[PDB]
RNA sequence: CAGCCGCGGUAAUUCCAGCUCCAGUAGCGUAUAUUAAAGUUGUUGCAGUUAAAAAGCUCGUAGUUGAACUUUGGGUCUGGUUGUCCGGUCGGUUUUUCAACCGGAUCUUUCCUUCUGGCUAACCUGUACUCCUUGUGGGUGCAGGCGAACCAGGACUUUUACUUUGAAAAAAUUAGAGUGUUCAAAGCAGGCGAAAGCUCGAAUAUAUUAGCAUGGAAUAAUGGAAUAGGACGUUUGGUUCUAUUUUGUUGGUUUCUAGGACCAUCGUAAUGAUUAAUAGGGACGGUCGGGGGCAUCAGUAUUCAAUUGUCAGAGGUGAAAUUCUUGGAUUUAUUGAAGACUAACUACUGCGAAAGCAUUUGCCAAGGACGUUUUCAUUAAUCAAGAACGAAAGUUAGGGGAUCGAAGAUGAUCAGAUACCGUCGUAGUCUUAACCAUAAACUAUGCCGACUAGGGAUCGGGUGGUGUUUUUCUUAUGACCCACUCGGCACCUUACGAGAAAUCAAAGUCUUUGGGUUCUGGGGGGAGUAUGGUCGCAAGGCUGAAACUUAAAGGAAUUGACGGAA
RNA sequence: GUAGGAUAGUGGCCUACCAUGGUUUCAACGGGUAACGGGGAAUAAGGGUUCGAUUCCGGAGAGGGAGCCUGAGAAACGGCU
């Protein structure tokens, strides 16, 4: 077996073809071309994004775990687009309120799901300009209402 | 035939034996038989896979019908070798 | 391993060692040309001349006791035909096959075969433009085809 | 392609400021002025024995043959006083370490001192730009017959 | 067809040396195997060899010594620029220290460290290691 | 909390705090990209029998590739370059006893491009023969003349690719030499005196694509003399020239002549075709075949009908029933019509590119295998464009319709069952004219090539057997037996070769990775969908997404458990 | 192609008259680029892969598109219309 590929002196260009053709079944690289993070993926193919807290929402946990998970669902600014973030460590909810702006950042999965949390592809980061860890910890204080 | 067969001189027996195509050298085992005909006293150089209704060098007596492979010499024919 | 059947096959033609005239066959090279012209004249192909000359006399082949071959001689005398010989034979297959598709509408394995065969002459007339034999801008087809046969 | 009528134009054409003088008397009349284009070319006869006249010949005109030259097979000899030289060659890839057989076609001007036909190995030199895509000037067809005289096969 | 036939008597002396014959028949018999064969003998991998004149191409035997391992072929004859020799010896051969990389080029058909020697390289043929 | 695995259900080492403790440390976390890891994009370097993956099949232009063959070998000197032989030496250097290694000149049937001339350096020389140890140690020296010591101009180069060294690829960057920024990251500085002046530096290397330059002639192609219109040249004629140099200088004409070019004829030479690939084509020969088309023959077998006979049921059943006639249905016997099909034969049998193809004979062409001292000489291998076929069903349009028989009626069974089972039975099934172009079109194994381990068979060719029988006396065909031979539809062991393993003599010769090619695949789903194209009468086909979703989906086997399997 | 016109000059740059070419599966043409090009950057066995708005070299542009003055040099925008 000469196995696939031509193994010629002069078989570079149709050697180069294939690779291509190849390429789109790797779906990172397809992503990469295609612009699919810029044409949709709520976030402009972005690390982070301020978006209005529209409302605070508990959805529930996908399988063994079972909980409510106390997400947000949150109106980007730039692009218009409604998601739903999760809150990460105890309360945080509270302190997250309603109405506030809130940076988003991605949970960690290049998009996807994280775990148990159904339909939910966020961290809240910061609530109106301050840091959700921070004001767990009890280091900084909240600037007011 | 293992190991240590010393390929350059077989025995003849195994030449005979493999094709005539795969040996050391190409050599074919065809012959032409020169045939005297019944009437006439003359002898005809007939290789003997013919591929032909072989008459003689004029006369009208076919001296060999072409089989597939060596040719079946018609009738009461006498031939020398080679 | 053959061109177009799935049949791989060694029906084959050995060739003696010998380059030089197996010594006591006799005659003359001369006359052994003289004869292939005879037969070339008379309508015989040069693989049919070359067949009677093996067969009933005692030459075994031209390269052999002329040192020239059998077509290169006829071509030195001015007998080859236009179309080589296997060209010639392999169109004339194609045209029986036209022929007999013509003749019964509905045959695939006739057609298919007939195809093959055209496919096959086409080849080889590319091969004779490309040697100088058959001049060239020249398809050696279907409807002319019949026509160049005859 | 084309040639023969000589002069065949709404105007009609000499080489410039070179004289045929009516009050001498000449054999040629005309007098054929010519270059000898150098770098070992030499001028065929065709060019300095004729009548056409050509801007763009090398060996008749004001065209100057430098810079770089080239060779090639000719493809198309359809258009008026010019070729398609198609020069073939071989792209190196790294990646794979091979190469392709590429293209690169060259329209290249042909003075009538030359027979330039379909398939015909050309030889040609750099020069002025004359037209649109004519950069280059034929100076020596190599394959002058490429077995035209012996055709025929029968002795 | 037969491509590339100093490459099939190459893979025939292999499967030969695997079985643990002491001989190997090679049909074709080109310059270029001749070339290789010589190369090999004068390394030290290699017995006789004999060209039989089948009035024709050719017919080559081999007395197989033991001691080929493999004597391999790479496929289209790649282009070497003296440094990249360096290179093809690391992917084909086992260590810095011995095997060849039998390259032809405008001396004749040497191996790499000839070739090194000799300050003229060109396009591979196989390797012996 | 947890990237993932996961932890949480009253004993949390995973949540929330203290102590301990780890890691990194003036840093460390998170998010998204991206590189590595990913041989999970593979040229190096992957997979496709089953895990995703071989187009159903063959044809086929591009492309990619492609058998072997033309200058090999020996001698004779001559340059180096490090190990050696002592340091011959004031830790370094110069030869010899030796070496391998790399060149160069040559001579070997051998030209390295050839000449028109310049310079002929040199002595192949020998013109006077001797400055002089008894000499062939040594050179003042110029008519014939070795030209390689260089030019300076022709003549015309087979052309590449490949590789060589070179010249060019701005600095910064990168690599990298030197140097005490206190160290470094850096930076191009510095360093030394009488410290009156002097003084090292600011390197080198890379970048390979294309062009330029030169050496090399292996490899790979290309080219040339086969109507020789061929090569040379003391040809001998010629033909077309072109044309400068002297005839005082212009305009001629013709010369001598020296350079083109072009047909003759004379000579010269070894005058000119490599093989004929267990490559390929084609002829020939006997054959082989359920290969194809067209044409007929059988069995028939079922069904309806005809005539024929006999008086209670026969059909059907899966255990069981419904269901049909009796004014003999069935059953018995002869026919007729129709369109079907073509058993038995029938096999680890044969053919065909697959799909597929089994009664008869005939016709019509084609085909492999074989055999061949036949013929051509690279026509060859595989293929994206496109092409040829292509099961069944379906389709339109025609013929028939026996049975089975999606639809539909209908009889039971079960909680129910328009499901089996049951009875019937439009479309079809079958065919003929058009399409369609799909299949578990499956050997779930692309093609071509080569090589590696035993064995018997088995089909088709073909050899040899004083073999046996046929028997019309020797026979000669035929038909076996046996051995070998090539050929396709086929077991056992070890695998050292493989493979995840089932298994595999190929699915082997693969990390000891490269024979030649086409095609396909890259977690599962979403999805063969959406969309657009295109192809169709349609049904559908070819083509073919993403969003979004998810941690498994698979494969192979192992032990179990289980099974209205044995 | 021929001729002109123009230009600092070459040139279908433009005009007249004629010819029918020219490119293309060795992907022309079209579409996309969250593309200014290169030096280079990141990664780093070998082969690679991705990035290069950005200190250097080129090229474009001065809200868009157009036009021009002056001038050796601009189709300038810290000139004009
Ligand atoms: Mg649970
Ligand atoms: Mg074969
Ligand atoms: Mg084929
Ligand atoms: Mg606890
Ligand atoms: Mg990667
Ligand atoms: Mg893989
Ligand atoms: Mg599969
Ligand atoms: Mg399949
Ligand atoms: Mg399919
Ligand atoms: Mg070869
Ligand atoms: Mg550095
Ligand atoms: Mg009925
Ligand atoms: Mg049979
Ligand atoms: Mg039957
Ligand atoms: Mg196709
Ligand atoms: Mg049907
Ligand atoms: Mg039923
Ligand atoms: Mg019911
Ligand atoms: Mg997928
Ligand atoms: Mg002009
Ligand atoms: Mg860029
Ligand atoms: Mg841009
Ligand atoms: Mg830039
Ligand atoms: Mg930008
Ligand atoms: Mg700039
Ligand atoms: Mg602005
Ligand atoms: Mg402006
Ligand atoms: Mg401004
Ligand atoms: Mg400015
Ligand atoms: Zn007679």
């Amino acid at each position: 077996m000469g196995k696939g590929k031509p193994r010629g002196l002069n078989s570079a260009r149709k050697l180069r073809v294939h690779r291509r053709n190849n390429r789109w079944a790797e779906t990172t690289y397809k992503k990469r071309l295609l612009g699919t993070a810029f044409k949709s993926s709520p976030f402009g193919g972005s690390s982070h994004a301020k978006g209005i807290v529209l409302e605070k929402i508990g959805i529930e946990s996908k399988q063994p775990n079972s909980a409510i998970r106390k997400c947000v669902r949150v109106q980007l600014i730039k692009n218009g687009k409604k998601v739903t973030a999760f809150v990460p460590n105890d309360g945080c909810l509270n302190f997250v309120d309603e109405n506030d702006e809130v940076l988003l950042a991605g949970f960690g999965r290049k998009g996807k799901a994280k775990g148990d949390i159904p339909g939910v592809r966020f961290k809240v980061v910061k609530v109106s300009g301050v840091s959700l860890l921070a004001l767990w910890k009890e280091k900084k204080e909240k600037p007011r209402s | 035939m293992v190991l240590v067969q010393d390929l350059l001189h077989p025995t003849a027996a195994s030449e005979a034996r493999k094709h005539k195509l795969k040996t050391l050298v190409q050599s074919p085992r065809s012959h032409f038989l020169d045939v005297k005909c019944p009437g006439c006293l003359n002898i005809t150089t007939v290789f003997s896979h013919a591929q032909t209704a072989v008459t003689c060098e004029s006369c009208s007596t076919v001296l060999c019908t072409p089989t597939g492979g060596k040719a079946k010499l018609s009738e009461g024919t006498s031939f020398r070798r080679k | 391993g053959r061109m177009h059947s799935k049949g791989k096959g060694m029906s084959s033609s050995a060739i003696p060692y010998s380059r030089n005239a197996p010594a006591w066959f006799k005659g003359s090279s001369d006359g052994v040309v003289e004869q292939i012209i005879k037969y070339a004249r008379k309508g015989l192909t040069p693989s049919q001349i070359g067949v009677l000359l093996r067969d009933a006399h005692g030459v075994t082949q031209a390269k052999v006791i002329t040192g020239n071959k059998i077509l290169r001689i006829l071509k030195s005398n001015g007998l080859a035909p236009e179309i080589p010989e296997d060209l010639y034979f392999l169109i004339k297959k194609a045209v029986s096959v036209r022929k007999h598709l013509e003749r019964n509408r509905k045959d695939k394995d006739a057609k298919f075969r007939l195809i093959l065969i055209e496919s096959r002459i086409h080849r080889l007339a590319r091969y004779y433009r490309t040697v100088s034999v058959l001049p060239p801008n020249w398809k050696y087809e279907s409807a002319t085809a019949s026509a160049l046969v005859n | 392609s084309t040639e023969l009528t000589v002069q065949s134009e709404r105007a009609f054409q000499k080489q410039p400021h070179i004289f045929t003088n009516p009050k001498a008397k000449a054999n040629r009349k005309t007098k054929r002025w010519y270059k000898n284009v150098g770098l070992g070319f030499k001028t065929p006869k065709t060019a300095i024995e004729g009548s056409y006249i050509d801007k763009k010949c090398p060996f008749t005109g004001l065209v100057s043959i430098r810079g770089k030259i080239l060779t090639g097979t000719v493809v198309s000899t359809r258009m008026h006083r010019t070729i398609v030289i198609r020069r073939d060659y071989l792209h190196y890839v790294p990646k794979y370490n091979r190469y392709e057989k590429r293209h690169k076609n060259v329209p290249a001007h042909v003075s009538p001192a030359f027979r330039v036909q379909v398939g015909d190995i050309v030889t040609v030199g750099q020069c002025r730009p004359i037209s649109k895509t004519v950069r280059f000037n034929v100076l020596k067809v190599a394959s002058a017959t490429g077995k035209a005289n012996k055709q025929f096969a029968k002795f | 067809t037969r491509t590339s036939v100093l490459a099939d008597a190459l893979n025939a002396i292999n499967n030969a040396e695997k079985t643990g014959k002491r001989q190997v028949l090679i049909r074709p018999s080109s310059k270029v195997i001749i070339k290789f064969l010589q190369v090999m003998q004068k390394h030290g991998y290699i017995g006789e060899f004999e060209y039989i004149d089948d009035h024709r191409s050719g017919k080559i035997v081999v007395q197989l010594n033991g001691r080929l391992n493999k004597c391999g072929v790479i496929s289209p004859r790649f282009n070497v620029k003296i440094a990249d020799v360096e290179k093809w010896t690391a992917n084909l051969l086992p260590a810095r220290q011995f095997g060849y990389v039998i390259l032809t080029t405008s001396a004749g058909i040497m191996d790499h460290e000839e070739a090194h020697r000799k300050h003229v390289s060109g396009k591979i043929l196989g390797f012996v290691y």
